[PDB]
């Protein structure tokens, strides 16, 4: 689950 | 090598504003979310804010939401923290940290900067008073200097211009209810040396340009 | 918020021993947990992430495991550089940290040497009196220091400060400072510091008579 990924994809 | 360096910390009155900066090198800055994390003096770590790699989203800890604003300039490889409506409880070392991601994992902090200290207080600059702790346990005696009522941190204390370090304990400063700091530096010496050797504490408080040498006799 | 609790609050071990540190989350965080190490005056360093993966540069003696709410960091064969503070951190619901477990070097018990300092005449001229009690070179860190003024226990007018564990003899030193107004100070005669510590067969009292 967690938090939305803040890094570039 | 990867490197993060913060700047902008200092003494700020409650209600005032302050901007912190973090410059990055050694990794692709625009691929990473970036974080601010803080640590109150002698306390644990508290996450502050996160900003997306492209600046599109920003999230905040409950304790700072609406008072702090995070931003970034990828063209300068720099992260910012705009601190408004500052309160005494915001006093802390502020670290910038990269969002570490590998494989499917993310949202861990690596690397970290060295931190910048923000001191939020209504106190005014004050130079310390330096009082002797005069020697009055068998063969060993103790003496020192009480460095009382200064603002802000830090002060530095040496003994005999730095020649004496054996047996010296300089205690961490404490914050008094007045808002002023206080500390003591002590040294244990042979009791038979009290009337024959000399012990001078050298106290430096740069914010007040205070430079005091105090000879400590029985 | 997800609260992380760390036990034990302090851990005292000798080099070469195995350390076991626990982190418990107030609700499940899956395996989204990291461990950080911090030495005095330094920034934290990432050690373990996703509960069990070693970060680059983390030595093999560090290992982590856990899931849901219960997590464990193990340090095998402690090295001197391993004595520091360790924080856990979850990333399941935003980001929160545990309060840290402090790991210090276990040495033989050492009783403090106790000294008491009356206020100087120069400070009394300013209207305030600071009375200082020094506990020098003791182990373990736990100690009780009480101020008694004409046999009355003082509460709320003293502050303590403690050094970091000494790099040379693994001991601690501690100061307790009793702060009174000049008028309050001169109302009483006997100023006493009572020290209770595991290394003392009986508590030690150091005292003086004001003005003598």
């Amino acid at each position: 689950d967690g938090n939305p990924d803040p890094n570039a994809n | 090598q990867m490197h993060l360096v913060e700047s902008g910390g200092g003494v700020v009155q409650p209600g005032r504003s302050l901007r912190l900066s973090c410059v990055a090198s050694g990794f692709t800055f625009n691929n990473h979310g970036m974080h601010w994390v803080r640590q109150a003096p002698g306390k644990g770590l508290e996450w502050v804010a996160v900003i997306w790699h492209d600046g599109s989203n920003k999230f905040y800890a409950d304790s700072v939401n609406g008072r702090f604003i995070v931003s970034r300039d990828n063209s300068k490889n720099t992260l910012y923290l705009h601190m408004n409506s500052l309160r005494a409880e915001d006093t802390a070392v502020y670290y910038c940290a990269r969002d570490f991601f590998v494989s499917g994992s993310y949202n861990y902090f690596d690397p970290w900067g060295q931190g910048t200290l923000v001191t939020v207080s209504s106190a005014s600059t004050k130079g310390p008073s330096v009082f002797p702790l005069a020697p009055s346990s068998g063969g060993t005696a103790a003496l020192g200097c009480l460095v009382k009522d200064y603002f802000p941190e830090p002060v530095t204390v040496s003994w005999n211009s730095g020649a004496l370090t054996s047996g010296v304990h300089t205690f961490p400063a404490v914050l008094q209810s007045s808002g002023l700091y206080s500390l003591s530096s002590v040294v244990t010496v042979p009791s038979s040396s009290l009337g024959t050797q000399t012990y001078i504490c050298n106290v430096n408080h740069k914010p007040s340009n205070t430079k005091v040498d105090k000879k400590v006799e029985p | 918020e997800i609260v992380l609790t760390q036990s034990p609050v302090t851990l005292s071990l000798s080099p070469g021993e195995r350390a076991t540190l626990s982190c418990r989350a107030s609700q499940s965080v899956s395996n989204y947990l990291a461990w950080y190490q911090q030495k005095p005056g330094q920034a934290p360093r990432l050690l373990i992430y996703d509960a069990a993966n070693r970060a680059t540069g983390t030595p093999a003696r560090f290992s982590g495991s856990g899931s849901g709410t219960d997590f464990t960091l193990t340090i095998s064969s402690l090295e001197p550089e391993d004595f520091a503070v360790y924080f856990c951190q979850q990333r399941s619901k935003w980001f929160t940290f545990g309060p840290g477990t402090k790991l210090d070097i276990k040495r033989t018990v050492a009783a403090p040497s106790v000294f008491i300092f009356p206020p100087s005449d120069e400070q009394l001229k300013s209207g305030t009196a600071s009375v200082v009690c020094l506990l020098n070179n003791f182990y373990p860190r736990e100690a009780k220091v009480q101020w008694k003024v004409d046999n009355a226990l003082q509460s709320g007018n003293s502050q303590e400060s403690v050094t970091e564990q000494d790099s040379k003899d693994s001991t601690y030193s501690l100061s307790s400072t009793l702060t009174l107004s000049k008028a309050d100070y001169e109302k009483h005669k006997v100023y006493a510091c009572e020290v209770t510590h595991q290394g003392l067969s009986s508590p030690v009292t150091k005292s003086f008579n004001r003005g003598e």
